[PDB]
């Protein structure tokens, strides 16, 4: 099968700037007829994939000006002359020269805005969910950017490993932030045998990693 | 099999400026024929300055036998 | 408008079969070859199956062959995909998409000139989730706002939706009365094969000993509504 990358696979763009996407295949897509059979495809946040660009340089019906494709043979790109809000989402190539038509990896543009660290925020579990025998214990990391980050749980110091989730949300319309929870589930018979439940972030936005923590049982 | 240049050439003339950037009926009633549209990239081009090779899109239509 | 409109699809049980369908409407089905695609949760885009025309030269994915075929009814204008013998791997919302070069010429075959145009039409994508849990209610927990949640003058709160199947569920707060700040977070798949979800919002802290917060937490496939006010804490 050919073999497709892309690069960069994060790509924020500051307002006004443009912005490029590049596409390898690992055979050539220029067929004996002269065209390069490579595509372009948009998938905004929730929604299905849309054409951009086909044929290398070709623009879709209802494709606006700011996309364009170049390239040929094994080398592609598509340039956003400017990155507009409603155009976020993950860009993908896709060769058609021959079947099985295969997809680039995607790349994930977003609006870049001034670092915004997260404010920090932690729930210990509910008696409720206690009496049922499990602990979730939640930190919410709360309007940030960029939307990279790490969050560690450490209880009494400990470092804990495969026993939470993340989730983060789409980036914000109007602000451009994000944010991002991280559950950490253990048993009630877990849960009780130590004191200190920690979430600890680290972020472009802070100098130094952000720790917020509560005692078992105190509030 | 695939029609002839001389043939879709000839449709281009039978559909003079109803040609747009929708794509045309079937040249045929039966058997094989094209669909031809302004490929939308050329939607601004002045008509008469339209080249068959880069501004006209070409699909097969398959009508029954 | 010119529209792909998928039906078929849901929770179906590892080794089972499922029949997706895709009807165009304001576009003649039998003027182009169609392709699915799919993309599994989180993950990228991949190429399933193509069906010429005609319905010749039918060619699929190595991942599905032998398990799924594709098939077309030209005169009800739709395209249809089979699937046999589902595996969790099958899991992704299913999309189809035209092709203008009906008959594989130049990919396939030997051609005069090109005649595809990109994949330019796309279904608005079907949901295929290949798991043996059961239907199922969530249970519905406070994130209670505190000291740990508090800063500048302003509190946040929220629901943990947990242990559900399948989804969706949808949350508001106090029955849609409060939208402003609200985060509700993308579902998370649990070892244990149930989801669970948190909703949060941010009020003015004050407002806490006033003003009662409700989160409604609605589960359609099993019926289940729930409503939990969540209580502040002054430490």
């Amino acid at each position: 099968d050919i073999v497709m990358t892309q690069s960069p696979l994060s790509l924020p763009v500051t307002p006004g700037e443009p912005a490029s996407i590049s596409c390898r295949s690992s055979q050539s897509l220029l067929h004996s007829n002269g065209k390069n059979y490579l595509d372009w495809y948009l998938q905004k946040p929730g929604q299905s994939p849309q054409l951009l660009i086909y044929l290398g340089s070709d623009r879709a019906s209802g494709v606006p000006d700011r996309f364009s494709g170049s390239g040929s043979g094994t080398d592609f790109t598509l340039s956003i002359s400017r990155v507009e809000a409603e155009d976020v989402g993950v860009y993908y190539c896709m060769q058609a020269l021959q079947t099985p038509f295969t997809f680039g990896p995607g790349t994930k543009v977003d609006i870049k805005r001034t670092v915004a660290a997260p404010s920090v925020f932690i729930f210990p579990p509910s008696d409720e969910q206690l009496k049922s025998g499990t602990a979730s214990v939640v930190c919410l990391l709360n309007n940030f950017y960029p939307r990279e980050a790490k969050v560690q749980w450490k209880v009494d110091n400990a470092l804990q490993s495969g026993n939470s989730q993340e989730s983060v949300t789409e980036q914000d319309s109007k602000d451009s932030t994000y944010s991002l929870s991280s559950t950490l589930t253990l048993s009630k018979a877990d849960y009780e045998k130590h004191k200190v439940y920690a979430c600890e972030v680290t972020h472009q936005g802070l100098s130094s990693p952000v720790t917020k923590s509560f005692n078992r049982g105190e509030c | 099999e695939e029609p002839s240049d001389k043939h879709i050439k000839e449709y281009l003339n039978k559909i003079q400026n109803s040609l747009s950037t929708e794509w045309s009926p079937c040249s045929v009633t039966c058997g094989n024929g094209i669909q031809v549209r302004i490929k939308p990239g050329s939607a601004n081009k002045p008509k008469d300055e339209l080249d068959y090779a880069n501004d006209i899109e070409k699909k097969i239509c398959k009508m029954e036998k | 408008k010119v529209q792909l409109v998928q039906s078929g699809g849901g929770v179906v049980q590892p080794g089972r079969s499922q029949r997706l369908s895709c009807a165009a409407s304001g576009l003649t089905l039998s003027e182009y070859a169609m392709h699915w695609v799919r993309q599994a949760p989180g993950k990228g885009l991949e190429w399933v199956a193509v069906i010429l025309s005609d319905g010749t030269k039918k060619e699929y994915a190595d991942s599905v062959k032998g398990r799924f075929t594709i098939s077309r009814d030209n005169s009800k204008n739709t395209l249809y995909l089979q699937m046999n013998s589902l595996r969790a791997e099958d899991t992704a919302v299913y999309y189809c998409a035209t092709d203008d070069n009906i008959l594989g010429h130049c990919r396939s075959k030997s051609c005069q000139r090109n005649y595809y145009h990109g994949m330019d039409v796309w279904g608005q994508g079907t949901t295929v989730s290949v798991s043996s849990a059961s239907t199922k209610g969530p249970s519905v927990f406070p994130l209670a706002p505190s000291s740990k949640s508090t800063s500048g003058g302003t509190a946040a709160l929220g629901c943990l939706v947990k242990d559900y199947f399948p989804e969706p569920v949808t949350v508001s707060w106090n029955s849609g009365a409060l939208t402003s700040g609200v985060h509700t977070f993308p579902a998370v798949l649990q070892s244990s094969g149930l989801y669970s979800l948190s909703s949060v919002v941010t009020v003015p802290s004050s407002s806490l000993g006033t003003q009662t917060y409700i989160c409604n937490v609605n589960h359609k496939p099993s019926n289940t509504k729930v409503d939990k006010k969540v209580e502040p804490k002054s430490c």
